[PDB]
């Protein structure tokens, strides 16, 4: 009836629109990571560099 | 003839959207790894290059 | 002024017109269900299928017997006018023009449509102001033309 056709297709909507939130989540994350790893090798290089 | 052909069509194809949705989500996830690595290597290349 | 009286009138005239007529854009904004009409997803899409009153059978053992996940329970009719009937047919949303060329190979008048309130406020302002305008316009001419 009207359950299966609103209910249950909105919860669907709701699986997906928590996929495409986890996809923006891995992109964020990933972004984060792309910029604290430089941050961190970065200073690694410099240290490098002054001791010598 | 008995209408389960009814249940098994929808519930065939709204099995199909939600594997289209893991793709998508797949390609999502894998396209931020190669965007973070790409960021990350020409930042810390960038940094190194002036430090030495 | 009796130009823009008679353009008044065939307005008058265009918006009578509707009235009367079979369901290719029939109106349907004060005997629609909603409910029978879901569009938060698009995952079941109600196709407005309409047909003349001839092809009753014809039509009703169109959907349980041949089309592919129409929801049960619904496929009837809204409201008819003793001539023409209304179905409110779901189908797929990656395959509505093939189960459309089928209908209109069967030959059938699809009926596609946006639920806006707008609309029917439109209908309504576009009456009021055409009968009001036109009678205004009638009795100012009667002074002008005393005149």
């Amino acid at each position: 009836s009207q359950k299966n056709g609103i209910a249950t297709l909105l919860q669907a909507e709701k699986e997906a629109h928590e996929i495409v939130s986890k996809a923006r989540k891995y992109r964020q994350d990933k972004l984060k990571q792309a910029k604290t790893d430089a941050a961190k090798e970065i200073d690694s290089y410099k240290i490098q560099k002054d001791k010598e | 003839l008995t209408p389960n052909q009814v249940n098994d069509e929808l519930n065939k194809m709204q099995a199909f959207i939600r594997k289209e949705a893991e793709e998508k989500a797949k390609e999502i996830q894998l396209k931020a790894d190669q965007e973070y690595e790409i960021e990350k290597t020409n930042i810390v290349r960038n940094e190194t290059n002036n430090i030495d | 002024t009796y130009a823009n009286y008679n353009s008044a009138k065939t307005n008058l005239a265009a918006a009578e017109r509707k009235k009367t007529g079979d369901l290719s854009v029939r109106s349907l904004h004060d005997i629609v269900k909603p409910e029978d009409f879901v569009l938060n997803s698009e995952h079941l899409t109600t196709v407005l299928v309409a047909v003349p009153k001839s092809l009753k059978s014809d039509f009703e053992k169109s959907y349980e017997t041949l089309s592919k996940n129409v929801v049960p329970a619904s496929a009837s009719v809204i409201a008819e006018d003793a001539e023409y009937v209304l179905f409110n047919v779901h189908l797929f949303k990656k395959n509505v023009q093939e189960f459309t060329t089928a209908a209109r190979e069967k030959k059938f008048i699809p009926r596609e449509f946006n639920y806006s309130e707008e609309l029917i406020d439109q209908l309504k302002k576009e009456h009021d102001s055409a009968a009001s305008l036109e009678q205004s316009l009638r009795v100012q001419l009667v002074r002008l033309a005393k005149t």
